[PDB]
């Protein structure tokens, strides 16, 4: 004779647990899913720096550092950035010439 | 403070990071991408809901007006009570 | 951020798949109460009352399967955490509350106005009402926050007590060939009673805890139940 | 001071009483009727027996070490001779390492005088250890 | 459920079923790793590190 | 159509892999049922033997995991902190050398709370180096 | 006789169970750990005390075979997999779960080295990943 | 504190919903249901032998 | 439970069979006198 | 008795007195691991798994593999 | 707890019969019903 968790395969009986025997309990779990990578999906550097590492943060050799370079000469050399715009250093390019010839 | 870091997962593998700007960017890339083909019209129930809770969200973060700051989301340091900046 | 990490139960999933790949009965479960809620005969319910089993079975064994074997040293309890346990008692007590405020029934919430009629309805009987909605959420909390506790609190203490005894035994165990052997051999003694002492009230406690658990949501359930008597 | 002593002394009468070896028990009643002690007498039978046995272990190990080196030991080797070779190379191993520690007569190695944890032997609570 | 099975009457018995030889052998391990550890860390020629007062946990989580 | 939703569309033969299959259901079945081996929900077995063997192999792969990943850390870190506050400043030192600054590092661990405060606490007048040797 | 289970019992006494009345009682006094008849039940009292059957060398008066049209019922449907063909499914399914899981332990607690080392000799950092690529306009 | 912690919540709840969505189903097919079952056997075996000496012993009582 | 026939038995299981089995009453009967005859040396 | 928490099972008696007076005990026909049988001690005469394998033994064999777990790093260090 | 049975048209008492905060709002005040929270709790 036919049972759902005997003659069904396992993703059928999956869908049919949490829709016909459990609906409501899955939409209250995908509904806090959705509120904690809403709002708890988030970590600062000092925060990391504080609490994130086994044995403490190494600041001999500053990961999040490196990492965030890395993350920056990635974006720059694929999105074609010209880091020299005004914008990104607030004077003009000729300002910026007479600047490194005094320093 | 030493018996407190028992209290730890044991099994920790990886750790990606991605801001939320570009995977909610993908997110939306991916949304237009599946709703933007003719045989779904914009007044099937799918198409609503995939675009009205949305709109109606950002349009609330729009209309906000308000008379205390709120420091941004990904700050470098949020752990300074004395410094939202 | 995403975070990628692993339970701890890696090996006890192996020994569950070696081990009941074949059927076995059960006749010894830690919250039989969920299988027996109608105790007069005659009685029955039109609500899907016996739909807490399976997922107080499931619960039963997975708190379980991490508590109890937390015992030995240096397994981790890899959900510790305050918040996580506060989203599985929100799921299983708020999934309840909402199956009993889908249902539509308003007059399934007239016992919350607490007293009756000679009592004034305002300055008494609202209060109260207010007092019993309140008390609700709180139930809910206070689920959870036992839950957390008591695990943090005991392992806490082993592991306080481990450390002393490994101190004592290995900085002072040479005091056997002296002559204060007896001051030792009398601490080590006492220790060895407390050992024994504590790890019973911890498999005691962890049991008694998931017990509680359980019967916090079904004395949820049970608040909102409603018999038909047979004629 | 007394009371203990007589405690103790019934218990292992009774003990004594108690085990069933018909040898034992032979051995026990003749020694109490000469007065004598078995303990002792089995000790010195016992060296005795091994001062006896001395050229026998010689000889044993001579024809050990031709089983071993003919190649008929492995040719019926077994999982119980597996067991006893992994707990017979554990004992080498435990062996050499008290043996190192034993002939360089500290548990740690020495420290050079070029390495920098001289300082901690200058800075030696008591000198005398 | 602790219910039954074989159980030794005494150490010498221990040799008398693979899965209590296992346990007495781990038994061995567990209260033999003590007494080497009185030995090698209660040990005459052990130095605490001179460095020691450079850095340490306390530090560090306060 | 395209994927069958019962169990019984078999992928399979019926003998295939029948002997290592049985095999490994002999070695789950002897010791489990049987009369005695009454579960608590699943989790405590009636049988002794099980508790015999299975805590000691827990422990076992457990501390070895702690020892050679996680306490490692800690380890590393103190090595690293007082001999340089690099990692190569530490290889600069012999293995011996690492040896005694990491059972320095477990005599500390075993006093805990109840050693000496004198492993940490320099007291006045020492002359050993203090914490800003490096700086 | 051989070493082979039997019907299980869950580690209950059918002597004091709320279901005693379904497990027949022998001339010992003794109630079945099965629905089946058996002479030689026996109970043995740890903490807890339970139901246990011997197995043993016992002749039955053997009923002669019936034909197959009184006892056979061919009602078959695709949907249905009988106990043997379930218990040959799980069989094989648990032996490969069980190998996976086995590699799975052996690398976790033996191979796998934990993220985010003070020295950087093991495990990762970290980094960045969705990073846009050919998007001049996003800067 | 970690256990007092929210800096990687959502990671560290992934834990407890993968075991409720996606491990919960299998021990329910594999484990739990099967268990039951076997519980139910004897109570159904001797109901229904039960029921079959009451069908032979309504069949001997109608004869006369 | 062919593919058990290899393992035997082993030592409970083959006292389980020699207390349960053909000569169960005899251990019994053995069994009881004994603990009978130290019960009255006891006392 | 007990091991710790772990007690040795005992057989319930089934036979009444009278019945088991009855009763004639032929210890030939028994087994020759349980002979002069005794509850408290019902494995006195139970074949050891490897012959000439000590409990002792074993315990030694663990005390060894502590000690070499403690002690092989002091003989053969290495570096960082 | 027990079950719940809605009083018939004949059992419910007449709104004048019903308390405000001060004293029934009966005619002349009858409008005051819909602003007095009390009276229709006790209503
Ligand atoms: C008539 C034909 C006769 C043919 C005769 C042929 C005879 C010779 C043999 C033939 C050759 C062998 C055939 C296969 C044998 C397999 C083993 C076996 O026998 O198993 C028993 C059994 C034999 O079949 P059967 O018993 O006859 O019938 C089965 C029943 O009918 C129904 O079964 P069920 O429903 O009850 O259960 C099925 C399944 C439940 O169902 C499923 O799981 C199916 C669905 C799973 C989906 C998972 C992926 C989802 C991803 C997200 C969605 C993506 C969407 C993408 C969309 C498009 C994007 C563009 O159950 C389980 O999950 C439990 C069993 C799991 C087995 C253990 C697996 C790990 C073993 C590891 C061992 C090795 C370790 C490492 C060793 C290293 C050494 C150094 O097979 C199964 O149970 C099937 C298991 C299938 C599991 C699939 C998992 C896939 C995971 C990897 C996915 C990779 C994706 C990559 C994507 C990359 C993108 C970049
Ligand atoms: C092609 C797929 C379909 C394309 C679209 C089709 C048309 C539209 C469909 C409907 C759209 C609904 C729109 C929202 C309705 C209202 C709810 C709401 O507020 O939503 C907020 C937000 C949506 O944002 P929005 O309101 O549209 O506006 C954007 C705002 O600017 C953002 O503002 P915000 O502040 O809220 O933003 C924060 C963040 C907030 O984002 C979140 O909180 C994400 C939450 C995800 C919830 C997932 C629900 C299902 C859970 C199933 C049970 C899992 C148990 C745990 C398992 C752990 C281990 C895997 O939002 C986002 O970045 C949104 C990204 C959403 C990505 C969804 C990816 C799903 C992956 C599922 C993986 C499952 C793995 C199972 C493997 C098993 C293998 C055996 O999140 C969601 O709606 C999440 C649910 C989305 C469901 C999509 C349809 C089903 C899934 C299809 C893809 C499956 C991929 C499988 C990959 C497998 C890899 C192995
Ligand atoms: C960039 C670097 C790489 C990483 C990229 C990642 C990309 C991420 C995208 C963004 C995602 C954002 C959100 C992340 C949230 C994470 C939250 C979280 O972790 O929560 C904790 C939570 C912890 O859960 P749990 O309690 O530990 O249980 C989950 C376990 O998986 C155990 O649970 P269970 O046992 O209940 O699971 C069912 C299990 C049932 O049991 C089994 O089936 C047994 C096996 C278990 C396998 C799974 C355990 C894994 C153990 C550790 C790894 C094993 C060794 C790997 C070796 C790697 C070597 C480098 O069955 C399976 O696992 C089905 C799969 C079986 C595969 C069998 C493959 C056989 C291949 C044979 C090939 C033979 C070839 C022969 C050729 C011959 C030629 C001559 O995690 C989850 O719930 C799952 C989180 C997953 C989220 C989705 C991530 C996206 C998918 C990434 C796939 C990457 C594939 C490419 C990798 C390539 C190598 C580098
Ligand atoms: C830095 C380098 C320094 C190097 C310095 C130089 C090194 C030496 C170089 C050579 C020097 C010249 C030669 C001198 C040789 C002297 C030894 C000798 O010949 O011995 C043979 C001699 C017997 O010869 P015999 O009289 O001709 O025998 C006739 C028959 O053959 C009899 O045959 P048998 O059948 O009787 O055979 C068994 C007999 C023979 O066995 C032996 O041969 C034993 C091994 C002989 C060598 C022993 C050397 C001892 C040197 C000091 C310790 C070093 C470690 C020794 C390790 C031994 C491990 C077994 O067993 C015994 O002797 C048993 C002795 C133990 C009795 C245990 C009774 C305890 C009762 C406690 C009751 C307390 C109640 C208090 C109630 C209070 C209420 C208020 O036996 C002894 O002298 C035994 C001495 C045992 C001393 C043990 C001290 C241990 C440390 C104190 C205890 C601390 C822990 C416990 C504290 C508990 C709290 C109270
Ligand atoms: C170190 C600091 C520590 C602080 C610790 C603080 C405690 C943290 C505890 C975390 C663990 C426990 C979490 C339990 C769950 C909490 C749930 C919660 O409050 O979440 C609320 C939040 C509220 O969402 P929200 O925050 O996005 O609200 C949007 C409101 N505006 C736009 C004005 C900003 O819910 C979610 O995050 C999920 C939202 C999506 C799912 C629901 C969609 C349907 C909504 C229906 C109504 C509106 C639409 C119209 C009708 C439908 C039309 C189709
Ligand atoms: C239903 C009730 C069940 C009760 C079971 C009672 C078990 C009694 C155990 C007696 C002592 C056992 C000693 C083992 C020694 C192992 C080796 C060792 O070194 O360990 C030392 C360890 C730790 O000892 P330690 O702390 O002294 O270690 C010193 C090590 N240093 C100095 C480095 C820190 O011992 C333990 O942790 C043992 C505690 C056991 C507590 C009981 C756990 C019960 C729950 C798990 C049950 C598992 C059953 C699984 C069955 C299959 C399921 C499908
Ligand atoms: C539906 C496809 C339409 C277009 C035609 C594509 C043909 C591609 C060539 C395929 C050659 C190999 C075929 C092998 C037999 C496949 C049999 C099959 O489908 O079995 C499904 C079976 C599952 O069985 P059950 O769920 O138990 O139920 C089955 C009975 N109800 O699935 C498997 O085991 C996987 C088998 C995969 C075989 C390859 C399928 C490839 C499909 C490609 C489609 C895309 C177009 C390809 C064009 C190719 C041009 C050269
Ligand atoms: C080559 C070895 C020879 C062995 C001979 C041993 C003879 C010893 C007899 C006297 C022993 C007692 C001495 C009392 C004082 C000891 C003080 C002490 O701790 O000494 C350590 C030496 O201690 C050790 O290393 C050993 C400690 C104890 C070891 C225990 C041995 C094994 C015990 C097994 C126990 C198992 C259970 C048995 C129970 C029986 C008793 C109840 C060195 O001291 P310092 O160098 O001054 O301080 C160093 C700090 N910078």
């Amino acid at each position: 004779v036919y049972t759902r968790w005997k003659c069904d395969r396992l993703p059928v009986f999956q869908l049919k647990l949490f829709t016909q025997e459990y609906p409501m309990h899955a939409a209250v779990g995908i509904f806090t899913i959705i509120f904690l990578w809403k709002h708890m999906s988030h970590c600062s550097e000092e925060t990391e720096r504080k609490y994130g590492w086994w044995a403490g943060y190494p600041y001999w050799r500053d990961p999040i550092a490196r990492r965030n370079e890395t993350k920056y000469k990635q974006m720059i050399i694929n999105n074609d950035v010209d880091i020299t715009h005004p914008k990104w250093t607030g004077c003009s390019v000729e300002q910026l010439e007479e600047l490194s010839r005094v320093v | 403070s030493n018996p407190a870091d028992h209290f730890r997962p044991n099994l920790k593998a990886l750790t990606l990071y991605a801001e939320r700007q570009h995977y909610v960017d993908r997110w939306l890339h991916v949304k237009e991408r599946w709703l933007a083909p003719w045989y779904l019209p914009w007044w099937s129930p799918l198409f609503q809901l995939g675009t009205w809770y949305s709109q109606r969200s950002r349009n609330l973060f729009l209309v906000e007006n308000h008379l205390s700051y709120r420091p941004y989301k990904f700050r470098r340091n949020d752990e300074d009570r004395n410094n939202p900046y | 951020m995403f975070l990628f990490f692993f339970c701890d139960l890696f090996w006890l999933r192996l020994l569950l798949c070696m081990y009941y790949c074949v059927w076995s009965r059960l006749c010894f479960i830690v919250y039989f109460n969920c299988l027996m809620l109608i105790f007069d005969f005659l009685l029955f319910c039109l609500f899907d009352l016996y739909l807490f089993v399976g997922l107080c079975l499931f619960l039963l064994l997975w708190f379980m399967l991490f508590n109890l074997y937390s015992l030995i040293l240096y397994y981790c309890i890899t959900y510790l955490n305050l918040y996580l346990l506060f989203c599985i008692v929100f799921l299983l007590y708020i999934a309840f509350l909402f199956l009993f405020c889908f249902l539509c029934d308003f007059f399934l919430f007239n016992n919350l106005l607490v007293g009756d009629s000679f009592m004034d309805v305002f300055f008494i009987r609202f209060l109260l009402c207010f007092l019993e909605c309140f008390s609700l959420l709180c139930r809910c909390l206070s689920t959870f926050l036992r839950l957390f506790c008591n695990l943090l609190s005991s392992h806490f203490l082993l592991l306080m007590f481990f450390d002393f005894f490994y101190f004592i035994f290995v900085f002072f165990f040479y005091g056997v060939f002296c002559y204060w052997f007896i001051l030792f051999i009398f601490v080590f003694c006492f220790c060895l009673l407390f050992y024994v002492f504590l790890y019973l009230l911890d498999l005691f406690a962890a049991i008694l805890q998931l017990f509680i658990f359980c019967n916090m949501i079904l004395q949820l359930i049970m608040d909102f139940l409603l018999f038909l008597l047979f004629v | 001071l007394c009371n203990a002593a007589s405690k103790v002394q019934a218990r292992s009468a009774k003990k004594l009483a108690a085990l069933t070896d018909a040898g034992i028990q032979k051995t026990i009643s003749e020694h109490n009727a000469n007065g004598t002690d078995a303990a002792v007498s089995s000790t010195k039978r016992y060296l005795a027996e091994q001062r006896q046995l001395f050229h026998y272990r010689v000889v044993r190990f001579f024809d050990e070490c031709h089983y071993i080196i003919s190649g008929e030991y492995f040719a019926q080797y077994t999982k119980v001779n597996l067991i006893w070779d992994l707990r017979f190379l554990t004992k080498l191993v435990v062996l050499f390492l008290i043996g190192t520690v034993l002939g360089r007569q500290s548990i740690f190695p020495p420290i050079d005088p070029d390495s920098p944890l001289v300082e901690a032997l200058v800075t030696k609570v008591n000198p005398n250890y | 459920m602790l219910l039954g099975g074989f159980v030794p009457r005494r150490f010498s018995q221990f040799n008398r079923d693979p899965c209590w030889m296992f346990f007495i052998f781990s038994v061995g391990f567990w209260l033999g790793e003590y007494p080497a550890m009185m030995i090698k860390y209660n040990a005459r020629d052990l130095v605490y590190d001179p460095h020691r007062y450079v850095w340490s946990h306390h530090d560090d989580h306060h | 159509v395209l994927f069958s939703t019962y169990r019984s569309s078999r992928l399979v033969s019926k003998e295939f892999l029948h002997g290592p299959v049985m095999r490994f259901r002999a070695l789950g079945e002897y010791y489990f049922q049987r009369a005695w081996n009454g579960t608590l929900n699943w989790a405590l077995p009636g049988e002794y033997r099980l508790y015999a063997v299975m805590i000691p192999f827990i422990y076992f792969y457990h501390r070895w995991h702690n020892d050679h990943t996680l306490d490692r850390d800690h380890v590393e870190k103190a090595m690293i902190m007082r001999w340089g506050g690099t990692l190569e400043d530490v290889r600069k030192l012999s293995a011996k050398d690492q040896l005694r600054v990491r059972c320095f590092t477990d005599i500390e661990k075993l006093y805990s709370a109840y050693g000496p405060k004198d492993t940490y606490l320099q007291p006045p007048g020492d002359t050993l180096p203090g914490k800003d040797f490096y700086r | 006789v051989g070493n082979g289970p039997t019907f299980s019992t869950g580690g209950e006494c059918m002597n004091t169970c709320d279901i005693q009345n379904a497990f027949p009682m022998n001339d010992r006094g003794v109630r079945s750990s099965s629905p089946f008849q058996e002479p030689n039940t026996a109970i043995y009292d740890s903490y807890l005390a339970w139901t246990y059957f011997q197995p043993m060398d016992v002749h039955i008066e053997k009923l002669p075979a019936p034909e197959a049209k009184y006892y056979q019922r061919h009602t078959k449907k695709p949907w249905d997999v009988s106990s043997t063909e379930l218990t040959e499914i799980q069989s094989r399914k648990k032996y490969f779960q069980t190998l996976g899981y086995l590699v799975a332990f052996i690398y976790l607690y033996f191979l796998m080295p934990k993220e985010k080392s003070f020295s950087g000799l093991s495990g990762p950092d970290g980094h960045w990943i969705m990073l846009p690529k050919g998007r001049p306009e996003l800067f | 504190l970690e256990p007092m912690s929210t800096w990687y919540l959502a990671s560290w709840a992934m834990v407890w919903y993968y075991a409720f969505f996606f491990w919960m189903p299998m021990v329910w097919t594999d484990i739990m249901v099967p268990s039951f079952v076997y519980n139910k056997l004897p109570v159904i075996h001797f109901l229904q032998e039960k029921r079959a000496e009451q069908k032979l012993r309504r069949v001997l009582d109608e004869t006369y | 439970y062919d593919h058990l026939a290899s393992w035997g038995k082993d030592a409970f299981l083959r006292r389980l069979e020699f207390e349960n089995g053909p000569l169960r009453d005899q251990v019994e009967a053995h069994t009881q006198r004994l603990l009978a005859e130290r019960a009255a040396i006891a006392k | 008795y007990n091991m710790l928490v772990f007690r040795d099972p005992k057989r319930r008696p089934q036979l009444s007195e009278e019945e088991r007076a009855k009763v004639v005990v032929n210890q030939a026909e028994w087994p020759e691991e349980f002979k002069d049988f005794d509850p408290d001690d019902p494995y006195k005469n139970s074949p050891e798994i490897i012959k000439g394998m000590s409990s002792w033994n074993l315990f030694l064999w663990g005390v060894e593999c502590a000690f070499i777990y403690q002690f092989y790093e002091l003989v053969f260090p290495k570096s960082i | 707890g027990e079950l719940f049975v809605r009083p018939k048209l004949e059992e419910i008492p007449p709104a004048d019969q019903c308390r405000g905060f001060f004293g029934p709002l009966n005619d002349s005040l009858k409008f005051l019903r819909l602003l007095d929270i009390k009276w229709m709790m006790n209503r």
